[PDB]
């Protein structure tokens, strides 16, 4: 859909205008869920190699958590960037084409006739 | 996925054989050099939907 | 085979019975030839004669389904005086299902083909009425 | 909670969700128009870059 | 603590309760702005609810 | 369009339908595959020479080389089939039905 | 609603970190604490629902189902800890984790503000239920019962997915609070006919509708006791909850789309009740009686009058408690005689008198004895269906004959008559079992004192 | 094989796919497909038995035929457009031939008839490469030519792939053929949303590659190629039964799992374009895929089939196999649905 | 008659037998490369002449 937008500046994971956006917090609940996915990957990695699940290799579990939070932070940055580009293109297109987007005259319900269907 | 590595790194791997109106050896023109140059300069940048 | 379906759907319902019957017979014969072509492709017949027997059997089966379908649909749309009505194609699709059961020489396949093909033909009628698109054009 | 709190919290919820619904409807209409006309930034399918063309004097003049 | 397992579910209530209160401050766009309950603020009052 | 393109496309379709209807030998299949490649070579060549598009004159050679390497690989596969059954018959290659 | 979601999730480390003798006691204790906390949802108003956030809200329909859901988990833990005593410890924790996960999915199924999140939770409840049936069921047919339970539900629910995404694309939203105000009338067309079927048939399967009920006398029978409790008491009621949310959008076409299905229930509750007259399997008798009771809820939701919705939600809560107690009684005999055949163990009032008193009370609530909320829901549905069409009282009243006739037959065959001579392992009633029977029956009797909390959003 | 030669040959497979992904000239597209086929042939003949040679022969014939049809589509594009840009095609005949060639490369029905054979004939690692990495280059070419693809052809190929991959897996007991018919059904789902929203095509491809990589990694870690040897896993490694349970319930698309994520999004893009019959019939047909997934979960996780006595020896040895990214791929293929709006990174 | 046979017959058993029968038709191939490519040629001929997917 938006493939012509990111074609003049190709293969850019986060462009410069993405720095105009507020970055996700470190207490982003999406980022905390990705850290929980890292913790689950650590527990499954202990389980498949028959280690004690909660105890064995805390350095490995912590690197799982760190790696998922590290990748997921940039993935959330790019997510917020692409939705920002989506809405920017939408609003610029609505502004540049007023003839396709007229203001609908909103009628109050004193004029608006609705057909009554009795439940009996 | 068109990972445009050639425009990203600035290298020219295969753009040279892409069109007939490109830089040719010994400046040999194609028989439809002028028509292809006019079609490309028409349809440049405006997108395929408008270009059709 | 797009023109076959056009010359089926160009004629209004319950108007010209024999031409509708011939158009639906031709649609059934085309489907029978496609099924016969893949049948003698993927499963090798033991002879040329057995292969053309399978081809003629499947083509006549689907052609008879289409013939009795279009016939029963147009006769019901004539005698019920309601051309834009999916109950006519429900009756015609059950007649085609009974035709498939008569060709397979069994009752239960006829009843199952009656129910499912009649509901499918009724759905095709509703899709022609309200404009339902199965291969819908990309618009957004 | 107070009825005031539930009431005005409901009004905030209804504003946020009605704004999101109107934006989704406008999003559908913007997508339909940009696919139909090809004049926005979306659905910009690529054409040939005109910077590939050699404009030098060639070997033969009729070009 | 020898019975630290008996605070997992209760604090998980309280923390959850906390987040609901923290959620309500993000839904305060019409606090004292509804046509039904709007009024003037009392002295030593800055919000009408929390 | 031009009349020779009709024959080169019809040659590609004849070698296609030969390649899409096996008789017994896998070598005859590889010959039909290389006939398809040869007709592609001829058709690319007649276009590029007609259009005076200079840089694509190296294109059919490339189309030769890769595909001939492809042919080499196909011959090797045939030989391995021939080193299992003694013949290159395509009906011997039916073990993967179950 | 996050103050109930997070304790339910903290039940997972509570059961996976408990000592090996402690995983039933701790989960029972803290799930009873969550069930005590569930009463804060009774902050309901006469006009406005209790609207927590963009994601969660709770009116007076979701609130009794939430209280019943959060109350059913400790009772399932008590019912299921005996027959899983010799079970492996990690599989025991996996069983408890599936029950906890099912409670988690249900309590945000009922409070889902937006309908596609309702759909995701509504279909997320399949997977723990499927795993509980097919893993901790007792017989061979638990696998086929899991297949039927999965594939009637998904064949119903995937057109619901398509229809809800269509409402999302047309109305712009699937917020129920938005769709209270932006709901457009649905006229007569074939497109709107299949719109109605796609919006309704998933919940028709989950109620179950008669003719589509075939998954239930396998899935309720082949399951273990916690599976039968959550299937009868909560998971049938997702269909009625989803119908009461979705028939807002289906007017006025419902007023002539309801006619076949109303017939399918008004005759079907005659049939399945009649089927309960000849069931040799006691657990299957309770399953077919659940179909018979939910047929009235189907009629009451389709006729869409206020008395009908009040009787339907009262009958859903009442049937949840009653059918859960009936399955627990059937399991209390299955744990002794090791057969679900009802004619096997007879004369049990001579041997177990207090358990026979519990059988009497659950039978009287099954046959809608006033002033129980079984009779309140039954009666309000009968009033609204008489106002719908006056002839329906015949099919109501005949139902109320047969509903008595299998309820006391179940009481007479199991508890009365001469006891069976060759059965001698009939132990006295354990304290856990009588506790289970009382924790079903005593809320069901106390709700007659204050029934207004289980009468829906339009009391 | 020499491990250096294995590394160079796998880098050449990757090099062919990357050359397809990055090139702007159709000859280099064709060259990337030729390099990909040429380098993946020794991966299929890794064990040197007649089934691998038969599978490599069938794979060579289908991919060679598709490469010739691809070059004919390219050459007809050069006829009717006089250029070589990897973009839309300028003739419906070249568009049909290129769509047929890419359907042959992907093994979409009715060009599916090589996929359950070849995957059966080759090891699990080469089957993993064939069912994950070998989809990327033709889906990239389909991504870049979608202004020229016929709608009726691509949806015919899509529904024929979904139905045939649904019915084909119901009759199987071999795990590789199950994954191959699963491949055919999922490629039908990817191409059904291509002309509507190709970001959802990329989403379905990524979630499919994750789930297929998880299932092949589980099959390699347990050394099971049949259903009935996969059913011995509970007596050897009980955690792997849990993992195949949650991953097969994900591949059927049951919520709240992440394999519900693509198809739902696909329906989310097909009803915006006023197609209601088609994604409904697709979703009902995917119940067949879920049925034989449920068959495998009943054989492996939810019941306990009888084992043998020599299993007691294997209790004394832990798994020394490098189960590469198996916890990561298991977590990603199950618990990713709450992160569904991450898909905008694929736009 | 109803809730053990006919309501069991029409929705689940007929659908299950139909999917079983179609599954046994699709997977009954003889492993012959000849027949699969002959089906591919029949596919291309139906697509061009009978379905017109090149126009
Ligand atoms: C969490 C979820 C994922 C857990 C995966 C690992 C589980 C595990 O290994 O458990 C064993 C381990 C105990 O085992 P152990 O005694 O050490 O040794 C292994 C045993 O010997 C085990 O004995 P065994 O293996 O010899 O034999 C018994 C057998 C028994 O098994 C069998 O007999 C076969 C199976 C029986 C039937 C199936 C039952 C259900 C199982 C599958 C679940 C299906 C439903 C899942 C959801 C629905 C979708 C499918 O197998 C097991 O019990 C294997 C252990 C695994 C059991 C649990 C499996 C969880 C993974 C799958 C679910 C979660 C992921 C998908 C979720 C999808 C979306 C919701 O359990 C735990 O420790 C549980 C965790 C408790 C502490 C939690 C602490 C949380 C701290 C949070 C703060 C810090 C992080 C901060 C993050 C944020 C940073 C920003
Ligand atoms: C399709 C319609 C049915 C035609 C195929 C039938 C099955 C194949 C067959 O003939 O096998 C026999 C035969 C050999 O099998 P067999 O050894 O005889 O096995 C049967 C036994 O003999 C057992 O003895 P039997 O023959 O007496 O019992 C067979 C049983 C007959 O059943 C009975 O005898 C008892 C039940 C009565 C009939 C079923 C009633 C179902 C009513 C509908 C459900 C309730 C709706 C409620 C609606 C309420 C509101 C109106 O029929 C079936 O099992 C077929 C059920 C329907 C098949 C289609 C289901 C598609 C579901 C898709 C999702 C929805 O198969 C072949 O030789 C293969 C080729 C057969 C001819 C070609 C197939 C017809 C294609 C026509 C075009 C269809 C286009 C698609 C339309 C539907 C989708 C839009
Ligand atoms: C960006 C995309 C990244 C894609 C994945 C890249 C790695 C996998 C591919 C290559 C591979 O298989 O490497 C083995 C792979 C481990 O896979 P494995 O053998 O199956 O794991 C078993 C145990 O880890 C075996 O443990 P061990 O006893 O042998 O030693 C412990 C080991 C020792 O580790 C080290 O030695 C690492 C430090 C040295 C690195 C090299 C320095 C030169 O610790 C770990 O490897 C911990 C695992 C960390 C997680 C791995 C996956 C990372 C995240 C992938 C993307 C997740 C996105 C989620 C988003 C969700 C929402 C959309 O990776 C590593 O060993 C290094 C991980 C470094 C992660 C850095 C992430 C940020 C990069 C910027
Ligand atoms: C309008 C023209 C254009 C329309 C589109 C094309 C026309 C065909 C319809 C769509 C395609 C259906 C399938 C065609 C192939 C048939 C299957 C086959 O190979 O069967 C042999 C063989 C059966 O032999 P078997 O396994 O030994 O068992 C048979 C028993 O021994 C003994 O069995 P038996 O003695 O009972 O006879 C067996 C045979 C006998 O079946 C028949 O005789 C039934 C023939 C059709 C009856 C219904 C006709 C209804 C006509 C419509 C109504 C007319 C008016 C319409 C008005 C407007 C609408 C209201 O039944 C079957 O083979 C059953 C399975 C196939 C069902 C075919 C359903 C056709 C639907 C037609 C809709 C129209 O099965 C296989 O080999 C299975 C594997 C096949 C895999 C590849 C299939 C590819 C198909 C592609 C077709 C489309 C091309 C796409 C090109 C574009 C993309 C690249
Ligand atoms: C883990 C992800 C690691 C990503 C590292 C950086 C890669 C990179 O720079 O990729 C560029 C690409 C955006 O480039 P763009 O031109 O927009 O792509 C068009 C595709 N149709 O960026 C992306 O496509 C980012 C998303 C890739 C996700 C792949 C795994 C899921
Ligand atoms: C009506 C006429 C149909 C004519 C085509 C089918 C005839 C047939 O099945 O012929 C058998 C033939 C196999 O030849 P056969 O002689 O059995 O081989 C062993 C060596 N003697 O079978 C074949 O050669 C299979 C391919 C035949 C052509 C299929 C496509 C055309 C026919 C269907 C559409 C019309
Ligand atoms: C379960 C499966 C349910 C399927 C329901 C399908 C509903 C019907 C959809 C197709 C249809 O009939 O559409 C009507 C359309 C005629 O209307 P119109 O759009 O004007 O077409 C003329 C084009 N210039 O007709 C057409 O576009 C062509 C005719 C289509 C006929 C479809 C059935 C053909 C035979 C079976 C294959
Ligand atoms: C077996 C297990 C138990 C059962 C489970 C449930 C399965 C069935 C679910 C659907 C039940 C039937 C559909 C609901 C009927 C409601 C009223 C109705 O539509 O009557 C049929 C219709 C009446 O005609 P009319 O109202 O004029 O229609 C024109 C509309 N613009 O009549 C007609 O027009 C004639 C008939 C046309 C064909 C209709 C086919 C589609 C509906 C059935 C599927």
């Amino acid at each position: 859909m938006m493939t012509g937008r990111q074609a003049r500046a190709p293969l850019q994971f986060l462009p410069d205008e993405a720095r105009s956006l507020p970055p996700p917090k470190l207490t982003d609940p999406r980022l905390a869920y990705i850290g929980f996915l890292g913790y689950c990957s650590g527990l499954i990695d202990n389980a498949i190699r028959r280690r004690p699940v909660l105890s064995a290799g805390l350095h490995r579990q912590f690197l799982y958590i760190t790696s998922f939070v590290f990748v997921g932070y940039y993935l959330l940055k790019r997510q917020d960037y692409m939705y920002a580009v989506r809405d920017h293109d939408m609003f610029s297109y609505i502004k540049s084409h007023p003839e396709d987007f007229p203001e609908k005259d909103k009628k109050t319900y004193r004029e608006v006739f609705e057909e009554f269907h009795p439940v009996r | 996925p068109f990972f445009d590595v050639q425009k990203k790194l600035g290298v020219d791997l295969d753009h040279w054989m892409t069109i007939q109106s490109a830089e040719q050896p010994h400046r040999i023109p194609a028989r439809c050099h002028a028509f292809e140059k006019e079609w490309i300069e028409c349809a440049h940048g405006i997108g395929s939907i408008r270009a059709e | 085979a797009k023109t076959l379906l056009h010359q089926y759907w160009d004629i209004p319902e319950g108007t010209e019975c024999h031409r509708k019957t011939y158009a639906a017979t031709s649609i059934g014969g085309a489907s029978g030839l496609v099924v016969s072509a893949y049948s003698v492709a993927l499963k090798t017949p033991t002879s040329f004669l057995e292969g053309v027997a399978r081809t003629g059997r499947y083509t006549f089966t689907a052609a008879a389904i289409g013939a009795i379908f279009g016939l029963t649909s147009c006769i019901s749309a004539q005698v019920r005086e309601k051309p834009d009505d999916p109950l006519n194609y429900l009756i015609g699709g059950c007649a085609g299902g009974l035709t498939l059961g008569a060709r397979t020489r069994s009752y239960g396949i006829g009843a199952a083909a009656c129910a499912y093909m009649g509901l499918t033909a009724a759905l095709v009628k509703m899709g022609q009425l309200e404009g339902w698109k199965v291969f819908a054009e990309p618009k957004v | 909670d107070a009825p005031e709190k539930n009431y005005e919290r409901t009004m905030a919820i209804l504003q946020i969700e009605s704004e999101k619904a109107e934006l989704r409807l406008k999003e559908l209409e913007v997508r339909r128009l940009m696919r139909a006309k090809g004049d926005g930034p979306w659905f910009q399918y690529p054409t040939i870059d005109k910077a590939l063309i050699d404009h030098s004097p060639k070997a033969t003049p009729d070009n | 603590r020898d019975h630290w397992i008996h605070v997992l579910v209760p604090v998980g209530f309280v923390f959850g309760y906390y987040l609901d209160r923290k959620n309500d401050e993000k839904l305060a766009a019409f606090r004292n702005k509804s046509l039904l309950y709007k009024r003037e603020l009392k002295p030593q009052e800055e919000v009408t609810w929390k | 369009m031009s009349l020779v393109y009709m024959n080169i496309m019809m040659a590609f379709t004849v070698s296609l339908t030969g390649l899409l209807m096996y008789r017994s030998h896998l070598m005859s299949s590889l010959l039909c595959l290389e006939g398809m490649m040869l007709s592609l070579f001829i058709l690319a060549t007649l276009m590029i020479l007609n259009s005076h598009f200079t840089l694509a004159s190296m294109m059919p050679i490339i189309l030769l080389v890769f595909a001939a390497c492809e042919a080499a690989l196909g011959l090797s596969l045939l030989v391995m089939v021939s080193n299992t059954y003694g013949t290159d018959y395509v009906q011997n290659l039916n073990l993967l039905q179950c | 609603m996050l103050k109930y979601i997070i304790p339910t999730m903290m039940l997972m480390p509570l059961t996976w970190l408990s000592k090996n003798s402690m995983i039933w006691i701790n989960t029972t204790l803290h799930s009873l604490l969550i069930s005590l906390t569930s009463l804060l949802l009774l902050n309901q108003f006469g006009d406005n629902s209790l609207n927590f956030s963009l994601t969660f809200f709770s009116d007076s329909l979701s609130t009794p189902l939430l209280i019943l859901t959060m109350w059913l988990l400790p009772l399932m833990l008590m019912a299921s800890q005996h027959h899983l005593s010799k079970e492996n410890l990690a599989r025991k924790k996996l069983f408890i984790s599936m029950l906890i996960l099912l409670q988690l999915f249900l309590i945000m199924t009922f409070t889902a503000t937006e309908l596609i999140f309702f759909y995701i939770m509504f279909e997320a409840t399949l997977v723990p239920t499927l795993i509980i049936i097919t893993r901790w069921g007792n017989q061979t047919e638990r696998l086929n019962a899991g297949l039927y339970f999965l594939f009637y539900t998904l064949a119903g629910s995937l057109p619901l997915l398509v229809a809800l995404i269509y409402i999302q694309n047309t109305m712009g939203s699937l917020n129920f609070l938005i769709l209270q105000y932006w709901v457009q009338p649905m006229p007569n067309s074939w497109s709107n006919t299949f719109m109605w079927l796609a919006c309704m048939m998933a919940f028709m399967v989950k109620m179950p509708l008669y003719g589509l009920h075939l998954w239930l006398p396998k899935a309720h029978v082949e399951a273990p006791i916690a599976g039968s409790m959550v299937l009868a008491a909560i998971l049938l009621k997702l269909g009625g909850y989803g119908m009461m949310r979705i028939t807002l959008l289906l007017n006025p076409i419902t007023d002539f789309m309801a006619y076949p299905f109303i017939m399918l229930s008004l005759w079907g509750m005659i049939m399945t009740s009649s089927i309960c007259l000849r069931q040799t399997d006691l657990k299957s008798l309770i399953a077919y009686s659940s179909v018979s009771h939910m047929a009235l809820v189907i009629v009451a939701i389709l006729i869409q009058t206020p008395w009908s919705y009040m009787g339907a939600t009262a009958l859903m809560i009442a049937h949840g408690l009653t059918s859960s107690m009936l399955f627990c009684l059937a399991n209390s005999n299955y744990e002794r005689v090791h057969s679900r055949t009802m004619i096997l163990a007879r004369g049990l009032q001579t041997l177990l008198p207090l358990m026979a008193a519990w059988w009497l009370l659950a039978s009287l609530t099954n046959l809608a004895l006033p002033p129980s909320i079984n009779l309140i829901g039954e009666l309000f549905v009968v009033m609204s269906t008489f106002s719908w069409s006056n002839i329906t009282i015949i099919l109501m009243g005949l139902n109320m004959v047969i509903t008595a006739l299998y309820s006391l037959y179940m009481l007479i065959t199991t508890q009365r008559g001469k006891h069976t001579h060759h059965i001698n392992n009939i132990l006295p009633s354990f304290t856990r079992e009588n506790a289970l029977m009382s924790l079903h029956m005593l809320p069901l009797l106390l709700l007659s004192l204050n029934p207004k909390i289980i009468l829906g959003p339009l009391y | 094989m020499n491990p250096i030669i294995l590394i160079i040959i796998l880098m050449t497979v990757m090099l062919g796919t990357i050359i397809v992904m990055i090139s702007t000239h159709w000859l280099l597209i064709w060259i990337g497909f030729e390099m990909n086929m040429l380098a993946i042939i020794p991966i299929m003949m890794k064990k040197h038995n007649p089934r691998a040679t038969e599978a490599s022969t069938k794979y060579f014939l289908t991919q060679s035929t598709a490469s010739m049809l691809l070059m004919m589509a390219i050459i007809i594009n050069l006829m009717f457009s006089g250029q070589w840009t990897v973009m839309k095609l300028f003739n419906p005949m070249a568009s049909m031939l290129m769509t047929m060639a890419l359907a042959m490369k992907l093994g979409m029905a009715p060009f599916h008839f090589w996929v359950p054979e070849v995957t059966q004939g080759i090891p699990l690692s080469s089957g993993l490469i064939l069912l994950t990495w070998q989809k990327l280059a033709p889906m990239s070419v389909l991504y870049q030519i979608l202004p020229s693809i016929n709608l009726d052809l691509i949806l015919t190929l899509s529904i024929l792939s979904i139905t045939i991959g649904g019915w084909g897996g119901l009759n199987q007991t071999q795990l590789r053929k199950i994954m191959a018919y699963s491949s055919i059904a999922h490629m039908g789902w990817m191409t059904a949303v291509l002309l509507y929203n190709p970001t959802m095509t990329l989403l379905n491809l990524i979630i499919y590659i994750i789930m297929t990589s998880t299932m092949f990694t589980l099959f390699m870690a347990n050394s099971t190629t049949t259903t009935l040897s996969l059913s011995h896993t509970w007596n050897k490694a009980p955690i792997m039964t849990i993992l195949v349970l949650i991953t097969l319930l994900s591949m059927g698309g049951l919520p709240p799992l992440s394999g519900f994520m693509p198809k739902w999004m696909i329906i989310q893009e097909m009803t915006k374009n006023d197609s209601i019959i088609l994604p409904t019939l697709m979703a009902i047909t995917a119940l067949l895929n879920l049925y034989f997934y449920m068959r495998l979960t009943y054989s492996t996780a939810l019941t306990m089939f009888p084992s043998t006595n020599n299993m007691k020896m294997k209790w004394q040895f832990p798994t020394t196999k490098r189960m590469t990214l198996l916890p990561t791929m298991t977590v990603l293929s199950t618990m990713l649905l709450p992160l569904t709006p991450i898909l905008s990174i694929l736009e | 008659l109803l809730d053990l046979i006919w309501l069991e017959t029409i929705l689940p058993k007929t659908i299950s037998l139909a999917q079983m029968k179609m599954s046994t038709t699709i997977t009954s191939q003889k492993g012959l490369i000849k027949l699969y490519f002959l089906s591919f040629l029949i596919t291309i001929l139906i697509s061009t002449t009978l379905l017109n997917f090149h126009e």
